[PDB]
RNA sequence: AUAAAU
């Protein structure tokens, strides 16, 4: 199945680019506000960005570690596809090359990152480890999947509990929610994902050689305006003035300046995102009690 | 496993006179079916073969029909799943002489051989090649029994772990397949072999005409 | 159904001097023989102008005779003889009643009294 | 029988909708009529490609039955004779399960159901009449038949029930039972003493369906 | 070498110039001796010829189109061999396969530094190769399909006529001046002139 | 007075009613019945004796009909016509060379793929391949079907698209006037053709022709192309 | 693999069926095509060879090591074959691999004894292949390989005392020095059958219109286990004499030194 | 059991290189004359790469036919004796190799136009013999000789390098042990320009270090593509001489 | 670079910006009237108009 | 008879 766009499109959206306009009433720089929705259970968090909507559910059970591994827990990130995004998907295609990017730009950003501490996900060592899943779920596309993603599995994290364990040896008994609050899961650092897209002007005058068209970069496309990219480039960054992950794969090629000014203006959005996400998190964590202050012993 | 019931992945499984039986179309699922039962001592195997065909292949130009032969666990997982490819191969490169291929061009016989059972028993103070003999048997009755033209009955006799592959009457060969075993048994195994094919041989025949009748 | 011409499937075919031979395949496959019968040799009426849609229709059981092989794809059917053409069909595709074979051009169902127009053949 | 439902809510797929009974939360999305792969062409109908995602984990042969279970009841509800050659994507994502679902699946097949025609409804695709889909149980000890049970009830039941029926002339005749899923073991008379209640809530649940229905499509209309 | 396109003519800026004469003949090469650039084209007749005859030829300048009379010039049409086997001046046809063979046979005309722009289009990947799309787009002017398939022996030429021989070179050099500059920056350039060569 | 699907029919069996979108005959039973959810309009036509009617819902999937308006995409060619989509998703749609003005089995048109046209359709049948043709001869003399060139197309329900094509007390055409010139084609599969002699007015009507699309407000509307067309302005 | 019309397959039948037998290339009976083999060059592993033959057809073997028990490691000698751009899964590959490894067995044709370390522990021998390109039945091409790589293969060489029922010392192997692995690695070689001719190393046109084939494996001076018949192609396989089966096995027996011969200089 | 660091105070690291060395560099064309169009067998460092790049040609099949452009596709064979340690498991349906596989596609489809081999399909196998850091980097060398060799045309050339980091600075060309030491940048550079085709990090980078990492990769892989010159050129002049 | 006159045509196995011609390949120069192209030392066969082939039938 | 069977 191959989405089919007008010639009129490609020359409208394109000739709008050089003229700083877009569909959507956006600038280039600007990246679409992002809505973070906590259920009631915790872990369950959804994401939106525009029209874009992705779901993610963080779960826990009990599992035995890797021999290699015997005192770090198991950690899997799930993203796989859906025709309810749109028919442009196949089911099941965890193949495709779109499909196996961004599966490898999220695995990059947090299990490879080290996001997540698995160190503390060991009960006994070598013997029972919690096995945390971020199951990823993409409901409608308008793009920016990558990014809707990122957001998803960090919100969830953060927002997760796992039921608190008492250990004896290879005996543990898991309190249930019941009995005892349960625990939050450890975080080193929050990666958050941003998304560029590249274009050409395609324009016969450029005023000087000193000023010149140069190449067209917009952040978090629609899905319009990612059909018509000529180049795709991912940088996830923090807080803690650091890089977490840089992807580019071909695509329009770029001087290494161009490359750090994104760098640059994805920082200024990682860090608007960050504390929104730690505020979303600070709202839900006060709302879910109303009597929590009668509650406490402390 | 998100296609089957694997069940817990942390767990482990459990750890501690010739005599035939013939049988063929009673399976109306296919185009031909063979039932073959054999007993000796105290080892016996029973297994099932399937044929399917022949069916036309779309935009295919081949002069010559195609088989394609593939050996199933139906219930013991003894034999690697290596090993039944490699005795697949060995079968259709007899199979290829018996059938005739001229017959069907432009389509493809696909055989299933189910190897629901073999029972052994071993005295404490190869294995397949056994069981060779019993699936050209099965083979060639559900093929003559599907309606495919076969050129001579195709059948083989287990001597020392040496299996040779007889038709047009123990004069020639069209399968030879050694392991193992004692060497300068070149002679005597073709001689042992030789009458077991002719046994066999007259019994898969007399098979035909009895159910056939 | 296409404009130019109008494909179909083998199933039985007719024996010799009545009795057919049912050929056995899957049909959610395609491994059952595919056939193709062309605009031209709807009928030997008006062999330039014929209006497909009011021929045949999917789901129509047509008794045809094969001209030739053709290739690997098609084989080409014609319908231009008396006992020739649509032999069973049902209303609306096949949601409504059974229906029968009267005109030539012409076939109607002693049911709902519904009539649609098909290529009829003749007993 | 408080549901609450919303239509329309996905931009990139021909019709949409959220269905919500207590805990249980499903989304679903619709597709329709669309070119088929070779393999699901069929000649003369339309090809229902359905598909359940779990609230937790990826799909196991688990949703291969709820995906089973929800063609015995989409199948007859669709005009499929108007699409011949055609496609018709359907899928279904479970939010949350409101219920046990390593020992029930009863709430999340319902919410599908209603979701599924929702979503239909919304797609535009010819239907030849309504239907309506709810989970039923019975008590251990009160022997009791509870329409709508919470996850709690199914704990302690001793049957669970999914029905789905199929209605025409304003949601008053039942024109057949499309699907009638029961797990457990049962007697006569608490069957149709379920049957008779469970058809005058379910009459009551269509009514403020209509409302609905129109209170939201109205302002879209001139 | 890409350079800035020139327009052609404005139309009704100037009359075409009849040529039937050797005088006018004689006077025309020299002014095509002073170009770097022609187009040419030709109108050829075949109902009453068994092999066929020569009936117009088309010629244009930057600044003036030519129309040959190539029936009465048939026998002096050989000085033009001086201009159209100048390499350093370059001839621009329009599907001109057939025109070169009958330059040939008619006229003992030959051609070094042929630019042909059916090739240019192909090599660009126009959608249409037709003379008269050039015409449609760029030149604002809309084809007539008649006269053709009459007999252009008649004479005098009609003034409707005129403008279709007209028509065929006067913007034939501009067109040139736009696919040249394409296919220089397409990488493209040196192919069309080896097709050009074999035509 | 909403109607539903399987909604009881006040008219009598004996006499008839033609067929709307919306109204569905069934080919078993011979019952006329509902299927679709929205506003039931009837028209009466006469003293007595004759009858019609459809209804108006919001349904986005467009389906071929005889005479209707729909705005297509030429994905590619084939030996004796075009491939043209006049949606993502849908069955392709068979338009003839011959379909054009001045048609000739020497000359094929000069359309390319990836150009928009203007067609209406002919022949569409449920079990058959659908068929366009550029000019229709129910308009007038001319058609006005001719690809369109540049401009921007837009997605827009059915139901919103058939109230821009029949209702003329439809503000939308109006309120857009009121800001810039520009032309429109109207499609019935949900298509929407705008075009202005600069980019920003057709961007702007554009934007509010998708917010008139998502808002569904007569009042929203002449206000929403107010604060549109304004912030273009500061954009600039 | 090769495509060839009937008339090429019938005048190759004529020429090689013929009672003076001629290859097309004019090779006798007997006569291997040329080879080029390369060893150790690998030098993360213990051992390695590369085989490029005539026409093109190469194939690379590598040579890993493992300390295991043998009281549980039933087999210590591991065959893996793979080839880029193909499936693993494919039916040619399952049955050279099943046919190797009973080529290579611990006690068939192998003297594992020189990979016992200790009572308790012994090398596993990882034997890996490669076939980066082949035109026909690489069987033979894979062992001459294997054969190559197993005579210039080096082993840690073991420290600690060799009783681990009693003081049980954990294997330790001394840094740096090594000890030659040696063995004696079986060879495996194809026949092809045409008519009542046979051949040796059958090229890829001649094994298109072969009747029938033979693998025959070779160990110590003689014939051994495994021995299979083998269709070559599928559209010509026919039955064979018992006298040509006799005549194989007999053909390998006389020309296998001298291929050893040429293949044994270190 | 040992214990190791990474970059002493007298400027050396652990194999004994000082902070920028590129490793031994050994390049090959036309290695495999009867298996491929074109050929490339890549020796950088202990790094053993045979490339084949096969077409362009038929597709085997014409539903997957495209009549505008080129089909391009790449098969990383990483075999289970390239380590020390010999891997069980195959790495070819492995999410680390899709997404190389991705990368490597995407990094060359800008790089050649692939719009003058319509209706045909270039294929391109790779067979990684030994592993020993930077592999992502010899691969992409690796594949720019093979195509080269095949006469398929193409814009520039695109090398491959490997960054290492420690402290303050950053080591030229990693091997396993720094890899295992310190995070690294592999860097797709585009000719003798600044323009970057690949740029990938899978390790933690503090926001300092790169622009100056960057400067150091950069000038390095520009010695590295003079190199590749130097070695083709070289070959030419040897293969001219042994024709002589 | 090969050259830097912008008067040259550039033919196969080069490309070129503005006054500037590249090699897109490995191999010599050819010099042909205007036309200046770079002949590869490797590369596929190519089909010349008249030339005699043989052939093997693909497909039908 | 001004460019025919993607």
């Amino acid at each position: 199945k191959d989405i089919e766009i007008s010639a009129s499109e490609s020359k409208f959206i394109l000739e709008a680019l050089r003229q700083n306009y877009r569909l959507d009433g956006r600038s280039f720089d600007q990246f679409r506000d992002v809505e973070i929705t906590f259920g009631k259970e915790f872990g369950d968090v959804s994401v939106k960005m525009g029209n874009t909507k992705v779901h993610c559910r963080i779960s826990c059970q009990i599992a035995q570690p890797y021999e290699d591994r015997p005192f770090e827990g198991l950690f899997v990130i799930s993203t796989e596809i859906s025709p309810m995004a749109g028919s442009q998907f196949e089911n099941g295609n965890i193949t495709g090359e779109d499909e196996v990017l961004c599966s490898r730009i999220i695995e990059k950003s947090v299990r490879r990152s080290g996001a997540l501490d698995v160190e503390g996900l060991c009960i006994v060592a070598g013997s029972k480890c919690w096995a945390v899943r971020a199951d990823v779920h993409f409901l409608d596309c308008d793009g920016g999947f990558i990014d809707a993603s990122c957001i998803a599995v960090m919100a969830g994290l953060m927002h997760f509990k796992k039921p608190d364990i008492t250990v004896h040896g290879e005996q543990i008994i898991v309190h249930p929610v019941n009995e005892r609050e349960p625990v939050p899961l450890g975080i080193l650092h929050i990666p958050i994902c941003v998304t560029f897209s590249f274009f050409n002007p395609q324009d016969t005058e450029e005023n000087i050689k000193g000023e010149t068209n140069s190449e067209i970069s917009i952040i978090d496309a629609t899905l319009k305006e990612e059909l018509l990219r000529d180049g795709v480039l991912t940088v996830t960054l923090n807080k803690n003035r650091e890089v977490v992950q840089v992807s580019k794969a071909g695509g329009l090629p770029m001087d290494a300046l161009t490359l750090m000014k994104c760098c640059h203006e994805a920082y200024s959005i990682i860090e608007k995102i960050t504390d929104q996400i730690l505020q979303l998190l600070k709202e839900d964590s006060e709302k879910r009690n109303k009597y929590a202050a009668m509650l406490t012993s402390e | 496993d998100r296609r089957r019931l694997l069940g817990p992945a942390a767990a482990k499984p459990m750890a501690f006179e010739q005599e035939l039986s013939l049988h063929t179309g009673f399976i109306e699922n296919c185009n031909g079916s063979a039932l073959v039962e054999a007993r000796s001592l105290g080892h016996q195997t029973s297994l099932i073969s399937a044929v399917y065909g022949p069916r036309s292949i779309r935009g295919s130009f081949t002069s010559q029909g195609t088989i394609s032969i593939q050996l199933k666990n139906g219930l013991l997982e003894k034999y690697n799943t290596n090993e039944l490819k490699e005795v697949s191969s060995f079968l259709m490169g007899i199979f290829n002489s018996v059938v005739n291929l001229s017959r069907y061009p432009k389509s493809g016989i696909d055989i299933f051989v189910y190897l629901t059972y073999d029972k052994d028993l071993t005295n404490n103070p190869s294995q397949i090649s056994s069981l060779i003999p019993h699936c050209i048997t099965s083979i060639t009755l559900a093929l003559a029994d599907a309606g495919i033209e076969l050129v001579d009955m195709a059948g083989a006799g287990e001597a020392n772990g040496t299996v040779v592959s007889f038709i047009k009457n123990g004069e020639e060969i069209v399968g030879f397949w050694k392991d193992d075993g004692d060497d300068e048994d070149l002679l005597e195994c073709l001689d042992r072999c030789k009458e077991q094919y002719n046994r066999y041989r007259d019994l898969m025949i007399s098979c035909l005409m009895n159910q056939e009748t | 159904l296409s404009l130019q011409r109008a494909n179909v499937e083998i199933l039985a075919v007719e024996d010799k001097p009545a009795t057919f031979s049912v050929s056995q395949a899957s049909s959610d496959l395609g491994e059952t023989f595919r056939g193709i019968i062309r605009s031209q040799d709807v009928r030997s009426t008006d062999r330039d102008r014929v209006k497909v849609i009011e021929c045949f229709k999917p789901g129509d059981i047509v008794r045809a005779q094969v001209l030739s092989l053709g290739d690997g794809t098609n084989y080409y059917l014609t319908t231009a003889r008396n006992d020739l053409g649509v032999v069973f069909a049902r209303a609306a595709n096949g949601a409504g009643g059974l229906m029968y074979a009267t005109d030539w051009q012409m076939m109607t169902s002693p049911v709902t009294g519904a009539t649609e127009k098909r290529k009829c053949a003749k007993p | 029988m408080s549901v609450q439902a919303e239509i329309g809510i996905l931009d990139h797929v021909d019709g949409s909708s959220e269905f919500v009974s207590q805990d249980t939360k499903v989304i679903c999305s619709v597709t329709g009529p669309i070119e088929p792969k070779a393999r699901q062409e069929l000649p003369t109908q339309l090809a229902l490609e359905i598909i359940v995602r779990p609230a937790k984990g990826v799909a196991t042969t688990r949703e291969k039955v709820l995906e089973d279970k929800l063609r015995a009841v989409l199948t007859p509800l669709i005009t499929r004779h108007c699409y011949p050659r055609q496609l018709c994507q359907i899928t279904c994502q479970i939010l949350e399960s409101g219920e046990d679902e390593a020992e029930f699946s009863l709430r999340e097949l319902s919410c599908c159901i209603n979701a599924a025609f929702l979503a239909l409804v919304d797609a535009g695709i010819a239907l030849n009449s309504m239907c309506a889909s709810i989970p039923i149980a019975i008590i251990k000890d009160t022997s009791d038949i509870i329409v709508d049970p919470t996850a709690e009830q199914l704990k302690i039941s001793l049957s669970v029930h999914t029905l789905a029926l199929e209605f025409v002339n304003g949601g008053k005749v039942v024109k057949n039972v499309l699907l009638l899923d029961s797990n457990g073991d049962f007697n006569e008379d608490q069957l149709f003493s379920l049957l008779e209640l469970g058809e005058q809530k379910c009459q009551e649940l269509v009514t403020n369906i209509r409302r609905i229905i129109q209170d939201n499509i109205s302002p879209r209309l001139v | 070498q890409i350079r800035e396109e020139i327009p052609s003519k404005s139309w009704d800026d100037s009359v075409p110039i009849w040529v039937d004469t050797s005088t006018e003949l004689e006077s025309m090469l020299e002014d095509l001796k002073n170009t770097k650039e022609i187009a040419v084209d030709l109108e050829h007749h075949d109902y009453r010829s068994y092999y066929g005859i020569v009936c117009l030829m088309q010629i244009s300048t930057r600044e003036r189109d030519y129309l040959v009379d190539t029936l009465k010039l048939r026998e002096n049409l050989h000085i033009l061999n001086e201009v159209f086997t100048n390499p350093s001046i370059v001839k621009v046809f329009h599907g001109a396969f057939m025109n070169i063979i009958w330059l040939q046979r008619d006229l003992g005309l030959y051609v070094v530094g042929l630019f042909d722009t059916y090739h240019a289009s192909k090599a660009i990947g126009l959608p249409r190769h037709s003379l008269a799309y050039l015409l449609e787009n760029f030149a604002n002017f809309k084809t007539s399909k008649k006269y053709q398939l009459a007999d252009w022996r008649i004479r005098p030429l009609s003034k409707p006529m005129t403008a279709y021989a007209r028509a065929d070179t006067h913007f034939l050099l501009n067109i040139y001046d736009q696919l040249r500059n394409k296919l220089i920056e397409s990488n493209k350039l040196a192919g069309v002139l080896y097709e050009s060569r074999n035509v | 007075t909403f109607i539903f699907p399987g909604d009881s029919f006040p008219v009598d069996p004996t006499t008839p009613v033609k067929l709307g979108p919306g109204i569905y005959c069934d080919p078993n039973t011979q019952e006329i019945r509902p299927v679709n959810t929205g506003v039931l309009h009837v028209s009466a036509k006469g003293k007595s004796g004759v009858q019609t009617a459809y209804i108006d819902y919001s349904s986005k999937r467009y389906i071929p009909s005889v005479n209707d308006f729909v705005i297509g995409v030429i994905i590619g060619t084939f030996s004796d016509s075009y491939k043209v989509s006049l949606q993502n998703f849908s069955s392709s749609v068979s338009l003839s060379y011959m379909a054009f003005p001045n048609a000739s089995k020497k000359n094929r048109p000069t359309l390319q793929v990836g150009d928009l046209v203007y067609a209406r359709v002919c022949t569409a049948e449920k079990e058959l391949e659908a068929e366009i043709e550029c000019f229709d001869s129910t308009t007038g003399r001319d058609a006005g079907f001719g690809i369109l060139e540049d401009g921007m197309i837009i997605d827009v329900n059915l139901n919103f698209a058939r109230q821009l094509l029949f209702n003329n007390d439809f503000p939308l055409l109006k309120v857009l006037a009121a800001h810039t010139k520009f032309e429109v084609a109207i499609g019935l599969n949900g298509k929407i053709w705008v075009k202005c002699e600069e980019l920003s007015n057709t961007l702007a009507c554009y934007r509010t022709i998708m917010e008139c699309c998502q808002k569904n407000d007569t009042a929203a509307f002449k206000d929403i192309a107010k604060r549109q067309f304004k912030e273009i302005l500061t954009v600039k | 693999h090769m495509s060839l019309s009937v008339a090429e397959k019938s005048y190759l039948y004529d020429s090689l069926a013929s009672t003076p037998s001629i290859r097309p290339d004019g090779r006798l009976p007997h006569q291997f095509r040329p080879i080029e083999i390369f060893t150790d060059f690998l030098p993360s592993s213990n051992g390695s060879s590369r085989i490029i033959a005539s026409d093109g057809s190469e194939c690379i073997v590598s040579i890993k090591s493992k300390v295991v028990d043998h009281h549980v490691e039933n087999e210590l000698l591991q065959v893996d074959v793979d080839i880029a751009g193909q499936r693993d899964d494919a039916l040619v590959v399952e049955t050279i691999t099943s046919l190797l490894n009973k080529v290579l067995k611990s006690g068939s044709g192998v003297d594992s004894s020189k990979l016992q370390l200790t009572k308790k522990y012994s090398f596993k021998i990882f034997v890996d292949v490669l076939v980066i390109s082949s035109h026909s039945h690489p069987i033979s091409l894979i062992s001459f390989a294997i054969y190559s790589a197993l005579n210039s293969t080096y082993l840690p060489k073991l420290i600690s005392a060799f009783d681990d029922l009693e003081v049980e010392e954990l294997p330790t192997f001394h840094d740096y020095d090594m000890v030659k692995l040696d063995i004696n690695p079986p060879l495996v070689f194809i026949l092809a059958v045409v008519g009542n001719n046979m051949l040796l190393d059958p090229a890829a046109n001649e094994s298109e219109v072969a009747n029938n084939g033979l693998i025959i494996s070779w160990s110590n001076g003689k014939i051994t286990s495994p021995i299979r018949s083998v269709a070559l192609n599928d559209s010509n396989v026919k039955s064979f004499k018992p006298h040509l089966l006799k005549q194989g096995l007999a053909m390998v027996e006389k020309y296998a030194p001298d291929v050893v011969r040429s293949l044994e200089n270190l | 059991m040992s214990r190791l660091e990474i970059y002493s105070p007298e400027g050396l690291r652990l194999d004994g290189r000082r902070w920028n060395e590129l490793r031994r560099f050994e390049s090959s064309i036309n290695t495999h004359p009867h298996a491929a169009d074109g050929s490339s067998y890549m020796e950088q460092g202990n790094n053993k790469i045979i490339t084949l790049v096969k077409g362009p040609k038929e597709p085997r099949l014409k539903s997957q036919m495209d009549t505008s452009k080129a089909l391009l596709n790449v098969s990383v064979n990483i075999t289970k004796f390239s380590k020390f340690e010999r891997s069980k498991s195959s790495h070819k349906n492995e999410r680390r190799v899709l997404e190389i596989q991705t990368s490597l596609v995407r990094m060359f489809e800008k790089n050649v136009m692939l719009n003058i081999y319509p209706r045909t399909v270039i294929d391109i196998e790779i067979h990684v013999l030994e592993q020993d850091g930077g592999i992502m980097g010899s691969l992409i060398n690796g594949i720019t000789l093979a195509l080269i060799d095949a006469g398929i045309s193409m814009f520039d050339y695109i090398s491959g390098i490997s960054v290492g980091l420690y402290d303050t600075t950053p080591l030229l060309d990693t091997n396993s042990l720094e890899e295992n030491a310190m995070s690294t940048v592999t860097l797709g550079v585009v000719g003798k320009s600044e323009k970057l085709s690949l740029l990938l990090v899978e390790d933690k980078i503090p926001l300092d270090r790169l622009e100056n990492v960057l400067a150091i990769g950069i000038a390095g892989a520009h010695r590295v593509r003079d190199l590749m010159d130097e070695e083709l050129r070289k070959h030419a002049q040897k293969r001219v001489s042994n024709a002589s | 670079l090969v050259t830097d006159d912008p008067i040259w045509m550039r033919g196969h196995g080069t490309y070129f910006l503005d006054n500037m011609t590249y090699s897109s390949v490995a191999g010599t120069v050819s010099r042909v009237n205007r036309l200046l192209s770079v002949i590869p030392l490797k590369g596929r066969y190519a089909p010349e108009t008249g030339d005699h082939v043989v052939g093997r039938i693909a497909e039908v």
